């Protein structure tokens, strides 16, 4: 989950 | 009455929703425009943008940030479409039985959503859900509390720290139960009515997954989705 992880931080 | 700790949770949650929900709906001009599966590009953009808002909300929920990243992802992947279904009650209108986001081009009737791959087998319970939820005439404090309790459900596939997530959700339910009793006149049975809305959300989630799965499986349709939607509504673990 690259995008979710990035958005989470 | 409520304690300073419960009042703080309310202030944090109300502010978090205010930061991640824009009543002007002015960002909607950046989505691929609506076309009356012609509505799939606009609604996929709508939902993708909403998923980002829901991630911002979650991050500001007291204690969510302190979960492991794994649990945070499991909660958001399972609850995203439900938080979105809940937060859309703010634009839903009982008058025209639709979601009205400023102008008429961003007014989504039931016919609009059929043009994005959803049969009325799904849209019937969804609008009945929105109408019942509208009839509850919730306070903003109770609307945001419900969204935070929905997100912080430990009964989701993938969560590992059940005990910590259930404790967070219990503390939120206690704030809500006390908020209703002390601050909402005539809310004698309102807490129960909102717990039942959570269960309806689970039935709507499952119907959405069935519909979405058919989209996701036709590349000519899945290509119209966005990468965030594909990742969040997808089945990777
Ligand atoms: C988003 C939101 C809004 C509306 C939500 C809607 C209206 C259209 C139908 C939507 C998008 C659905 C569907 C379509 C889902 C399409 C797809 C993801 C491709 O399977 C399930 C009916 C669920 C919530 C519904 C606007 C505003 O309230 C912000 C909120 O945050």
């Amino acid at each position: 989950h690259k995008i979710l992880h990035r958005l989470l931080q | 009455m409520l304690s300073d700790e419960q009042m703080q949770i309310i202030n944090s949650l109300v502010e978090a929703h205010h930061k991640t929900y824009d009543d002007s709906y002015s960002d909607f001009v950046r989505f691929r425009p609506p076309v009356r599966l012609s509505m799939l590009p606009h609604l996929a953009d709508l939902v993708s943008y909403s998923i980002q808002k829901v991630i911002g909300f979650a991050k500001m929920i007291p204690g969510f940030r302190d979960l492991t990243a794994e649990d945070q992802i499991a909660l958001l992947k399972s609850s995203a479409i439900e938080i979105i279904m809940l937060r859309s009650n703010q634009s839903f209108s009982l008058e025209d039985m639709s979601w009205s986001c400023g102008g008429p081009d961003f007014k989504y009737c039931i016919n609009d959503v059929t043009k994005a791959g959803h049969t009325l087998e799904h849209l019937e319970p969804l609008v009945k859900f929105q109408v019942g939820l509208k009839k509850l005439k919730l306070h903003e404090e109770e609307h945001v509390l419900l969204m935070a309790i929905c997100l912080l459900s430990p009964d989701r596939p993938g969560v590992q720290d059940h005990v910590r997530i259930e404790a967070l959700q219990d503390r939120l339910c206690d704030v809500l139960q006390a908020y209703i009793r002390i601050q909402h006149p005539g809310g004698r049975l309102l807490y129960a009515k909102m717990i039942q809305k959570l269960a309806d959300l689970r039935s709507l989630n499952e119907e959405h997954s069935k519909q979405y799965r058919s989209l996701s499986f036709q590349p000519e349709h899945s290509m119209q989705l966005t990468p965030l939607v594909l990742e969040v509504f997808g089945s990777e673990v």
